[PDB]
């Protein structure tokens, strides 16, 4: 069935921590691109003086 | 003016570079201010007083137009096909002026642009005219050329900075929340010709960068001077809804 | 489709525009000043499928 | 509602109505619907500065024969968007209609 | 005195120790498996001074 | 253990209002308490 | 004392004691106190392994 002793990296362990969380030493990264709000377009310009 | 400010220390914790696209914002956003003072000068020329409408008396008159009374109207088919009605008698309204045609431009809502698109759909057009169902776009519906914009009923720029929705302090060219005639509540669209609006420029657009070392932070800011004005007031023009019977 | 390695979860900002105002002779650029509001947005990565 | 958006005035999801689906049983009429309101959605999605064209609309077969029948010369006075050849639909309003 | 770039924090990683066993002929490895314990030290940086 | 960004550095600003100069260093640090099995003390008693 | 070790059985930090200060009084009777806890500070800080 379920292998035996598999080498956990993300469950925290330690002394005092819950290790409830199967993830938890595993850092977020930064994704590929910033997210920047739509650009708004002029109308005007050339309709008038 | 528009500027930011950049704490050194929070660019060091920072993973991306912020100060590309913030010279983009603060220079748009100046550029917004001007689109806002353009059309709300523009719904001025309608808002002008009885005493003075006209440039000189007997030259011609803003113009005010009615497509109906928001209630009836609510329906999307109904109302482009009040719209493309009415946008026939803003037509013969500009040309009892004598203004010259073609030039001649039609700002309205994106919600009012649909509501023409659904009146020329098949299930409510004999024939196609106008309209590209494809593309969603209407094409010149009469001498107006069509131009949807989301900021209408947006000024220009004021004395500080509004949160979100609030209100500038002081605001040069408003446009009217409350007032008598093509004020917020119940504005369809604006109908002007080139000769109608004017703006005046002085500095051009510049950018500039400094250092604040003694608050340990860059600053980027972005400025420009022009001036807008209401001119030739019989090239106005405006769609409203019926004022609400009380 | 961003490609990211070595993360359990990905990071992406965003920007939310400015407003401009009027600077009479003799006021400070410091005086009225609102900044941009930043937030961000995560794509956790899920389990190997 | 609360978190709906990034920040404050950026833009909402729109999440739109199309009827009751007890008078929408029949295709012809449910076809109708949904035309008229990807109209309203191209509205509502160019009101945030969201750039025109790269739009699609994800529907289910059924809903893409509904438009069929909503465009058949029975429901449409003139010929538009689809090909009754093929039943294919071909770009209705912005977005792209994928079934 | 480590360094970093670009971080709100740092993360250090620690490990625990493992234990030998003897494999007699016609035994298996994944049958005597513990596994080695992680836990994480993380420290953040201060304010600029 | 010490974690360090943007190292020591030190910068030179000119204050023309007041006709002076200003030097200011500055770094950023974090300070911090790994591997308390190596650390130990030694009190008073009560 | 939950979450003074990094991981169970692993080390701890040895408080110690030195024996109060009113009664050492003068400072070289200080360096004996301190030194004879020197030799508990080594030996328990060899048995962690460092």
């Amino acid at each position: 069935a379920n292998m035996q002793g598999g080498q956990r990296l993300g469950t925290n362990q330690g002394k005092g921590q819950s290790a409830a969380d199967k993830l938890a030493l595993f850092l977020k990264v930064f994704g590929g691109e910033v997210l920047t709000a739509f650009a708004r377009t002029s109308v005007t310009t050339n309709r008038h003086m | 003016t528009a500027d930011v400010l950049i704490y050194d220390i929070e660019d060091a914790m920072n993973h991306y570079d912020v100060r590309s696209e913030y010279t983009s914002q603060i220079g748009e956003s100046l550029a917004m201010a001007a689109d806002g003072a353009v059309l709300a000068e523009l719904a001025g020329l309608v808002n002008l007083a009885d005493s003075v409408n006209e440039n000189i008396a007997g030259l011609g008159k803003p113009s005010l137009l009615e497509v109906g009374l928001k209630a009836d109207l609510t329906d999307p088919v109904k109302l482009g096909q009040a719209v493309i009605a009415q946008l026939t008698i803003a037509r013969a309204a500009l040309t009892k002026n004598y203004v010259p045609a073609n030039d001649r431009t039609f700002y309205t809502t994106p919600d009012v642009y649909s509501a023409i698109l659904a009146a020329l759909m098949p299930n409510a057009a004999n024939y196609a005219a106008l309209i590209d169902p494809e593309r969603g776009s209407i094409r010149n519906v009469m001498g107006f050329e069509v131009v949807e914009v989301p900021h209408l009923t947006a000024g220009g720029a004021g004395d500080d900075r509004p949160d979100e929705g609030a209100e500038a302090t002081n605001q040069k060219h408003a446009f009217p929340a409350a007032g008598g005639k093509v004020n917020k509540e119940n504005v369809v669209g604006l109908f002007q010709h080139r000769s109608a609006v004017g703006t005046v420029k002085l500095k051009d657009l510049a950018l500039e960068r400094a250092r604040r070392t003694e608050y340990q932070a860059d600053q980027i800011v972005a400025k420009y001077a022009m001036g807008h004005g209401g001119l030739r007031p019989e090239s106005a023009g405006a769609l409203v809804f019926t004022a609400a019977s009380a | 489709q961003r490609q990211i390695s070595s993360g359990k979860s990905a990071q992406f900002p965003v920007i939310g525009r400015t407003k401009a105002a009027y600077l009479q002779p003799g006021e400070s650029l410091d005086d009225k000043r609102k900044d941009i509001k930043h937030t961000e947005k995560t794509i956790n990565i899920d389990g190997l499928l």
